[PDB]
Order: structure tokens, then sequence, then C-alpha cells
DNA sequence: TACCCCCCCTTCGGTGCTTTGCACCGAAGGGGGGG
């Protein structure tokens, strides 16, 4: 009994309509159980054919869940909401969120259920459970309360969540509450010790306003960034000049003050790859500037919250994987570099999953946003593995490249 | 009227209006058995008489039911489809036999006149508006509206499965350890009673569709094996296909290999090995469909083979979840690849294959991780599980391949199989320069407006070679280049470019492709013992690179 | 002279980067199959 907000799609936008993959058996028992209680309960109930719109869902676990987890995959919903969830009840980001020792995700989604959702949206929450073998045809359902991973669903609870928070938020005044879709990031500059504490009481604090919690701890200020570095060798080759030469030629369209004549004029014969340059006095002055250059920051980087941000990806091998998070091609907002993840030296679709969860992690940290990524995967090898392995609540944007190395420049 | 099951609300476009539309002009010898049924629905209340104020006509004709001396009715509505609104349907795909678990009893039942015995939305019935003929044009015939669901719009599939399940729901929870598997009007039961319960059962079953007013009539009732499902013969243990008529016509159409194509990918899926690589390169850039195509001494002898395969009968077999799953996969050739899918060793539940061609160039390699893809979502959807790999590829060779591959692959748990022949990766380009291999700086470049281009190298010990190109293009010239360099080297050689386009392609190490030049190029790769690629930027006063960018130019 | 679903094989052309050529992919029309 609570009045519902009204939600409109974006002027001129029509509702998802995207099919449903095929799920596994243990994840089909998990959603039609998942969904006979969240009946009987009332938070959804079936539909019928015809709604022309639907969108997909799978089940996950979260790293140690034991417990299977629902997950609609709203991507293409929240495409055609943007305008609620930007414009109208957007959230402030706190820009020392990434400046706290250490940070929590809480799943929170569990909350969502008590408000119910606009009538008319009903219609666009749809989605399908398929049955092993299409023993049965597809059953349809539709969302009545807020659904979980629904960007519109935070910003409508927002006005309940402040009011939740508010005596936390001043029994504990510096410790910084960040809200994104189904989580929520707390973060303070206390001792490990003190820190697990004071969110147990915002545990017990949820708990008395009817919530419960199924916690990952970060460290912003750990995180590393990842930068351009030259080699060290006491003899270069031709071919060291050679790979030297189109390194510092790639990098100069980040740091514009990178130079090669002087490099370039030790190559000017015609010389076995393996046949020893010794350096000149011009050259290893050019390679001491261009190595200080690169210590250096780029001119010009900054953060622009009205551009998507954009996430490239570059498998180095022996489980190395390196990334670069920028708005406009070469202005990098952060670059960075992962090994021994999860799966390394046997599963590359593994480690890319979790690199693109920790990515994804790092990103609503710093900038409350979530990147488009480039993959080096192919689209099938991706499309069939990748349920396997996700562990968040949430679901980034993603396409698929293929470019091959002919410069190693995120890594030696 | 009367309301037999609860009824789906319907609507239009927005905007849009019904189907005007003028009849067809129907033979008397159909309208025969045309109005013989169709004056019999307005009993039954299907059909209605209605008045002038309905202003909507939509055409009418007739087919034979086929195995049936029956006629059925088809409305097409293909206009009122246009102007329909759109809706999900809920058929996500179709059953395979190789997914069903071993019953002790099975019944399988049709319902009679089903998209007849569930009514239409109230509102929406008017739109249904047509009007039948007669032996002369003089009398004009009665126009009726539809109280039912008609056969040949595009929202009566969808709302008589979803109905189907609404109805089905009760006894499904009443009867937990009842399948029945679902499939528009026909009706897989099975269970493990013993089958005097199991009839008894099925009697309270078609009593509870009888409540709802579903016929299941017993001409269309099964009770004894073997049961004809989907285009199968089901057996207590084992499963085949309904006998497949390969045609024997001496001189063959555009059709005719089409339909025999489509006959042997149906075939595929438990005749083993079936191949349509050669039969369907007849049908590429033919303009005609009923134009006449010689068969190539290729497509006969695969069409001679894959006879044979389907002379002796093969069978299929049920699934077993206590057991593991089985794909061991074969390659064929040409890009071509079968695969089985077992529990029991020589026991098939089901084979298929995989012979898409997927890009300009490629390798063995990709192509078997992409096979076992296809079947990887193939089995997730026939039993919810991936199943084990035995591959004809060799663990280290694999190894080589995904940790030196720029982009993210992998298969699931998979073993060597020695069955040949085997898959491999066919050259190595080295990691690091070859000390005492000649080094060799190629370049090319091509004109745009003359198609005229220029290819050559320069080396180390002096060596050089330009050759005047024809009719190409700078990305084939790049290519060239390095054609060039690989014929005229020793086992061992370096070479340093400055294309992108060229070394993106070698370096996926590809064993096939659509250009004969780079298959030239993959020749000769094969015949050296040690390649090392490199790149350098162009126009940097680089190396050999700026004497032969010099030498190509000119 | 109809409808809906799944599969393979081919054509063709939009998309974006390898660049105004070349490579990739998805919709579509051919066929098989089911009701
Ligand atoms: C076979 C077939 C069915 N259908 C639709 C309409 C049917 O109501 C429904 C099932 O068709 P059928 O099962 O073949 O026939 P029926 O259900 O009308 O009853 P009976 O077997 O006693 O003759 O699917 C078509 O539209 N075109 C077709 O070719
Ligand atoms: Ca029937």
């Amino acid at each position: 009994p609570i009045e519902t907000v009204p939600v409109k799609l974006k002027p001129g936008m029509d509702g998802p309509k995207v099919k449903q993959w095929p799920l596994t058996e243990e994840k089909i028992k998990a959603l039609v159980e998942i969904c006979t209680e969240m009946e009987k309960e009332g938070k959804i109930s079936k539909i019928g054919p015809e709604n022309p719109y639907n969108t997909p869902v799978f089940a996950i676990k979260k790293k140690d869940s034991t417990k299977w987890r629902k997950l609609v995959d709203f991507r293409e919903l929240n495409k055609r909401t943007q305008d609620f969830w930007e414009v109208q009840l957007g959230i402030p980001h706190p820009a020392g969120l990434k400046k706290k020792k250490s940070v929590t995700v809480l799943d929170v989604g569990d909350a969502y259920f008590s408000v119910p959702l606009d009538e008319d949206f009903r219609k666009y929450t749809a989605f399908t459970i398929p049955s092993i073998n299409n023993e049965t045809p597809g059953i349809r359902y539709q969302y009545n309360v807020l659904p979980q991973g629904w960007k519109g669903s935070p910003a409508i609870f927002q006005s309940s969540m402040t009011k939740i928070l508010e005596p936390f938020k001043k029994q504990n005044p510096d410790i910084v509450i960040y809200q994104y879709m189904d989580d929520l990031y707390v973060g303070s500059d206390l001792e490990i010790g003190q820190h697990r504490t004071k969110i147990e009481e915002l545990r017990q604090h949820l708990l008395r306003w009817g919530l419960t919690t199924p916690g990952y701890e970060l460290h912003p200020d750990k995180w590393t960034v990842q930068p351009i570095v030259l080699p060290e060798k006491d003899s270069w080759t031709v071919n060291d000049i050679q790979k030297l030469v189109g390194k510092l030629n790639w990098a100069s369209q980040i740091y514009p003050g990178i130079k090669v004549r002087q490099l370039s004029k030790l190559l000017r014969g015609t010389k076995a790859l393996t046949e020893v340059i010794p350096l000149t006095e011009e050259a290893e002055l050019e390679l001491a500037e261009n190595r200080e250059i690169l210590k250096e920051p780029v001119h010009g980087v900054y953060y622009d919250p009205s551009k998507d941000l954009i996430a490239e990806i570059q498998k180095q091998g022996q489980g190395q994987w390196t990334y670069q998070i920028y708005q406009e091609p070469f202005k990098n907002l952060k670059t960075g570099k992962y090994a021994r993840m999860r799966g390394a030296h046997t599963n590359d679709v593994k480690q890319l999953t979790e690199a693109v969860q920790k990515i994804t992690t790092e990103s609503i940290v710093i900038w409350g946003k979530t990147p488009k990524f480039k993959l080096p995967i192919q689209k099938e090898t991706w499309e069939t593995w990748w349920t396997e392995y996700w562990q968040a609540t949430w679901i980034p944007e993603w396409e698929f490249v293929n470019t091959p190395p002919l410069v190693k420049l995120w890594y030696q | 009227p009367i309301s037999p099951i609860e009824t789906v609300p319907v609507k239009l476009k927005p905007g849009m209006d019904g189907p005007k539309v003028k009849q067809w002009p129907l033979t008397e010898e159909k309208i025969k058995a045309l109005v013989e049924i169709c004056t019999e629905m307005e009993k039954e209340g299907k059909i209605s008489k209605i008045g002038p104020e309905n202003p909507y006509n939509t055409p009418v004709f007739a087919i034979k039911k086929k195995d049936s001396t029956k006629w059925r009715k088809l409305v097409d509505f293909r206009e009122l489809n246009k102007r329909t609104q759109d809706f999900w349907e809920v058929q996500l795909g179709i059953p395979h036999p190789a997914g069903l678990k071993k019953k002790k009893s099975v019944t399988v039942l049709d319902v009679g006149d089903a998209y007849f015995s569930v009514p239409l939305d109230e509102d929406f019935r008017k739109y249904t508006a047509f009007t039948i003929p007669s032996i002369n044009n003089e009398t004009p015939g009665i126009r009726y509206q539809y109280n039912v669901l008609p056969q040949g719009w595009k929202g009566s599939p969808a709302i008589f499965q979803s109905s189907m399940t609404k109805i089905l729901e009760p006894f499904k929870k009443q009867n937990p350890d009842i399948v029945i598997y679902q499939y528009m009007d026909d009706l897989y039961v099975g269970s493990d009673l013993e089958i005097g319960q199991h009839r008894t059962k099925i009697e309270e079953l078609r009593q509870h569709l009888l409540r709802w007013g579903l016929t299941t009539p017993d001409k269309k009732h099964q009770k004894e094996p073997p049961f004809l499902w989907m285009g199968y013969e089901l057996h207590p243990d084992k499963w085949t296909v309904q006998p497949i008529v390969l045609p024997e016509k001496d001189s063959w159409t555009v059709n005719d290999i089409q339909k025999l194509v489509g006959k042997l990918n149906w075939a595929s899926q438990i005749y083993p090995g079936i191949k349509v690589r050669q039969l369907s390169k007849l049908l590429r850039g033919t303009k005609a469909l009923t134009e006449v195509i010689p068969l190539t001494e290729e497509a006969e002898l695969e069409l001679a083979e894959n006879r044979e395969i389907l002379k002796e009968p093969v069978h299929g077999v049920y699934y077993d979840p206590s057991k593991d799953l089985i794909a061991e996969i074969q390659k064929q050739g040409q890009g071509q690849w079968t695969y089985q899918i077992y529990q029991e060793p020589f026991k098939n539940l089901k084979t298929g294959k995989y012979a898409r061609m997927r890009g300009a160039h490629t390798n063995d390699v990709k192509q078997l991780t992409e096979a076992v893809q296809k079947i990887t979502t193939e089995s997730i959807v026939i039993w919810g599980k991936t199943p084990k790999f035995k591959l004809p590829i060799q663990k280290e060779t694999w190894e080589t391949w995904w940790t030196e591959y720029w982009q993210a692959t992998w298969i699931p748990e998979w073993e060597f199989v020695n069955t040949p022949p085997l898959v491999k990766l066919w050259y190595q380009l080295e990691k690091e320069p070859i000390v005492g291999a000649e080094t060799f700086y190629v370049d090319g470049a091509a004109n745009r407006e003359t198609k005229l281009g220029k290819a050559g190298y320069v080396t180390n010990k002096g060596r050089q070679k330009v050759v005047p190109l024809t009719n190409t293009t700078n990305q084939k010239t790049e290519l060239q280049a390095i054609y060039l360099a690989l014929q005229d080297s020793g086992l061992e050689v370096n070479i340093v470019t400055n294309s992108q386009y060229a070394l993106g392609i070698i370096q996926a190490q590809p064993d096939k492709s659509e250009s004969e030049l780079v298959n030239q190029i993959i020749e000769q790769l094969i015949k050296k013992e040690k390649v090392y690629l490199a790149w350098v930027p162009a126009h940097k006063g680089i190396g050999g690179n700026e004497q032969v960018d010099k030498l190509v130019s000119a």
C-alpha cells in the first residue's frame, strides 16, 4: 500500500524485445524455485504472449555464495529508461569514496521488493523462463515491485534509502556511503576491525527497517596505475631498437614530446635484426628524455560526466591482463594490469570475466559509472561461457574487437 | 455466447483499423469441402453470422490435410497481421528425443480442432470478418466472424500455447511425477507408474482436458510403440527418424539440390558423417530456382557416399541423467566436422555436423573451437549441461594455440583422442629474431587510379627484387612483398614489414584462406623452418623500410 | 496465395577499422523438420 512513482520510457522509444538464451539445468531449477516463492509473495505474477516485451534472465552465485541469486539482464531496458535515472531522480557521486582506505559492498537488492511498481511500466519488465529440451513452452512473468537490477529501482527507493541511512549517517558522520544498483558501497578510514564492526551496525540498522543482506572488501587507495615503461638493455639489437621505435611512435599519440629522430638515425642502414647496435650520445639522450616524459601525466586528461566510459583490455599472456579506461581516445582516465586471477594459466574466458568485474567495480567507485567494454574475444566464444563465471549483480555494456598486438605498448 | 476457458486480450497497432481486402477467386471444388465444415462451425458457436455493420473482409482458401482425405481451412491474414499488435512467442525451441529420459509407460495424444477449442477475445472478434463464396456468383454467401482462434493468424499459435499451459498447470501440480511434453496440441505423457495405473491417470487428464473443452480423439490417441512423435519413431529403449526419401531425379535443378541439402541436414542429427559441402557448392550465385545445373564429380561422389550411410538403418538412445555426457568430434576436411553425443560407448544419443566457414582466413584450431561451442549450446538446450569432449587435437597443440593467441579462447573439459586426421598448427612464428638468418625489409604500394603497384624487398646481404603488379590494391601489394621474401629466402628468414593488415592475418596462423595469394603465403610458411615477423612504422626513416619504400614507389 | 518455432547454406550489404579496401556479422530467402 504505497504510492507508485510513474515511469515513462525515453521519448519515441519502444520497450525491450530480447530473446531468452539457453540455460543450464542447475540455473533453471534455481530460477523456477526463486520465481515460485516470489510469486506466492506477490513480487511477480504470470503473464501471456499479449505482452510483446521480454528481457533475458539467468542465475548466478556471488563469490563464495553457495546460494543461487536471480539476475535479469535489464541492459536493454536501462538504455530506454535513461531519462529517468540520470536527469530526474539521479544520485550524486561521492568523489571521496575512492579515497577511503576500505570500502565494503552490500547486496541491498532485497529491499526493492518493498516498494510497488507503476502499473503502466510493469509491461516492460517481462521475462521468460525456458525449459530443458523445450518440454514446456516459455513461462512468462512480470514484476509488480521494483526489480533487482533495474536502474530506476535505486532512484525511486532513494528517498526511502536516505531516511534509513540518516540515523547512521549522523551517528557516524565521516563514513561515506554510495548506492549503485542493487549494491551499497560503504567506506571508512577506520581500522579493519572498526570498519567491519560498523558494517554489522549498518546491517542491523537495516534489519529493523525490513531488509536482509545475504561482504566484498575493497581498498581504493591501494589501487596502482600502470604506466608505459621502456626496457633496460646493456646491448641493443636492430630488432630491439626497431621494436622500441615502433613503441615510442605509438606512444606519441599520448605524450606528444616523444622524439625518434636520433633513434631512427641508428637504423638508417639495412642491417640484420640480431646485429648489435651501440647507442650514440644523442640517441641515449633522446632515450633518456623520453623515459622522463613517460613519467609525466598526460596533459589535459579529466573526467566528463556527460560522456560514456570506454574500457579496452589486452591479453598479455602468462596470466597477465592490462586495461585502460578512457572517454576520448588516448586521454586515459586510468590504466592498470591484473595477474594471478582465478582461472589463470588454464581458462581465458574466466580471467576475462573476472577482469571485467574488477574494472567495473573500480569504475563505480571512482566515477559512479559502468564502462562499455571492448573485449578481445570472439562473440560466440564469449556468449557461450560468460554466464558460468559471472558473480556480479550488474552487467556492463560490451562489444568485441580483434586488434593483433603489433606493438606491445602496455606491457613489456 | 458461452465461455469455455479464460480469454486473452488482443489489440491492434495503435491508430490503425482492420482488414478490408477482397476475396480470392476460389475454385468450386474447394468450396464444396469448404462450406461443408464451415456451416457446421456455426452450430458449435465457433463461427457466427454478422450483419453489414461489420465492414471488414479477408481472403480464404483451403488445403488438404497432409496424409489425409480431410480438408483444413486457412485464412490469408497477411494484411491483418501487418496491422496486428506484436506478440512474444513462448515456443523457444523444439524437443529432441535425445533429451527424453526413459519412462516405463508412454502415451501420445493430439487435440482435435485445437485452435477452434480456444475462445478468441470478445472485442477483437469483429476483425476476422470474411465472406464465403458459392457455386455461382449470384448468391452472396454469409459473412462470418471468428469466435475462436483462426488458422492463419499471427497470434493463433502463441495464444493456444499459453492457454494450454494454464490448463495443464493444475494437473501438473497434482501429478508432479508425470512428464508432459507440451508442443502445441501434441502431448507426450510418460511416467514410471505401472501401465495399469498409467492409463488411469491418462483418463483423468483426458477428462481434465475435456472439462476445459479439449477433445482427445482415439484416432489421434496412441497407446503402443513405436510412437510417432515429432517426426521420430520412439521405441522403449531406442528412437530414430521417420524414413527419409532422397529424390531420384536424373537431371537436377536448383530446387532439387535445395531439397536434397535440407533432407541431409535433417538426417545429420542421427546418421553420422553426413557431408553437404560439395552439394552446396552448386547453389552459390545461381539466379533461377528452376535452372538446371550439372553435378560435379565432387558432388556426385558426396551424394553417393551419403546414400550409403542412409542405406543401413541407425538409431539413437535416451538420456540417463546419472551417467556423464560425452561428445567426440572428427575432422572431415574442407572445413567440415561431425560429432557424436553419447553416454555408453557406441550407443549414440544424437549426431550432428558443423561446417560453417567463418571469416576469410581461418585454421583447423579456430574451426574446432567453433564446433565445440556449437555442441555446447546444443547440449545446454537439450540436457542443460555441457558434455565432456574427446577432441582429435594433442593437448600440447591446444596449449600452444590458446596461450599464444592474442584473443581469449577456451575449451571445456576435454581429452585427446588419437583418431586421425589430427588437428595441428602448420607453422610457428619465432618470438625473437633468428641469428644467422637473412633479414628481408619488405614493402608494397599501389596506385589508387592506375591499379598498378610494386612489391619488393631489400636485405642486409644486398639482395633485392621489385615486381610490377597489375590490377592490384595497396593491401595485396603488402601481402605480395611478403610472398616475395618468403620465396627468395632460405629455411630461416627474418621479415620486416610495415603492413598492419598483413601481419594481423599471418600472426593468426591460418591454414586456409579465401584469398589464393594468402594460400601461397601459407604454403610457403609451412615449408620454412624458422620465420620471424616484425613490424616498423612507415616513413620514419627506419632500416631498409625507408630504402624499399623508395623502390616500390618509383 | 495463411500462421508460429527450431536447424543449415547462401547471398548481400551495413558497420568500422585492417580504410575507401577488407573483414565481419546479422537479416533474409532457399531448403529440411514440427504443430
Ligand atoms: C499441421 C498444421 C497445424 N496448424 C495449426 C492449426 C492447428 O489447430 C494446430 C494443430 O494442427 P493439427 O494437430 O494437425 O490438427 P487439429 O489440431 O486441428 O485437430 P485434428 O488433429 O483432429 O485434425 O496448429 C497450421 O496452422 N498449419 C498446419 O499445416
Ligand atoms: Ca490436432
